[PDB]
């Protein structure tokens, strides 16, 4: 009571530079949330139904280092800054939101858990205003109901002068009309 | 032009 986190960091810089290149990871992989690394910039996955979705605006086209090499993705809808891999052996795989529920949580980069007031389908705002710095590198972590159900990913930040009151997200519903059209 | 890849997870509870 309520929902807690926390963090495992699996590799250090210069093995994830080399799994960068040959895109083979043998790793143990675990969690609800990967935490992700590409050569330029850090953010999050969070596994939904046996696929790790994260952001376009971080992962691009890439595929994601895998046991038995490089995994595609499976969905890719750029306009919606939304893509996915089908999620690797011993991802935690989360359970979509049902029951409504207007009260969320947003996991940070830093396995913090904060509240957020959902606004809309895709925007809520924060309870409490964070720097913006303090939600770099989350961006595709997951907001959750209070039972843990998923109702999307963060996306992007509204912010003011490195403030940042509200956040973007995508809906879990905009995934399975990914899993619809592609 | 590398993979993207897994350095860290976050565990729920
Ligand atoms: C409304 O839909 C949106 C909204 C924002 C998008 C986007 O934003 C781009 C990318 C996105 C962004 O940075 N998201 C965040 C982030 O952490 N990205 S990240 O992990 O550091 C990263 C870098 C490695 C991926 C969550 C924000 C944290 C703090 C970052 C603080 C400063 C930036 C403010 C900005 N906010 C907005 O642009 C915004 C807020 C509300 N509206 C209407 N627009 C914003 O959040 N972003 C600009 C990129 C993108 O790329 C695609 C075109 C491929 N698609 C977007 C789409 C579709
Ligand atoms: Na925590």
């Amino acid at each position: 009571a309520p929902i807690t986190a926390y963090s495992q960091q699996t590799r250090g810089l210069l093995g994830c530079i080399i799994t960068s290149l040959t895109g083979r990871d043998k790793n143990q992989v675990d969690g609800e949330v990967q935490v992700l690394s590409t050569a330029t910039q850090s953010f999050l996955a969070t596994c939904v139904n046996g696929v790790c979705w994260t952001v376009y605006h971080g992962a691009g086209s890439k595929t994601l280092a895998g046991p038995k090499g490089p995994i595609t993705q499976m969905y890719t809808n750029v306009d919606q800054d939304l893509v996915g891999w089908p999620a690797p052996p011993g991802a935690r795989s989360m359970t979509p939101c049902t029951c409504g529920s207007s009260d969320l949580y947003l996991v940070t980069r830093h396995a913090d858990v904060i509240p957020v007031r959902r606004r809309g389908d895709s925007r809520g705002s924060l309870l409490s205003p964070r720097p913006v710095s303090y939600l770099k590198g989350s961006s595709g972590g997951p907001l959750l109901c209070p039972s843990g159900h998923v109702v999307g990913i963060f996306r992007a930040a509204v912010c003011t002068r490195g403030v940042a009151k509200a956040v973007d997200f995508i809906p879990v519903e905009s995934m399975e009309t990914t899993m619809r059209a592609s | 032009k590398g993979s993207v890849v897994i350095v860290g997870r976050i565990i729920l509870s």
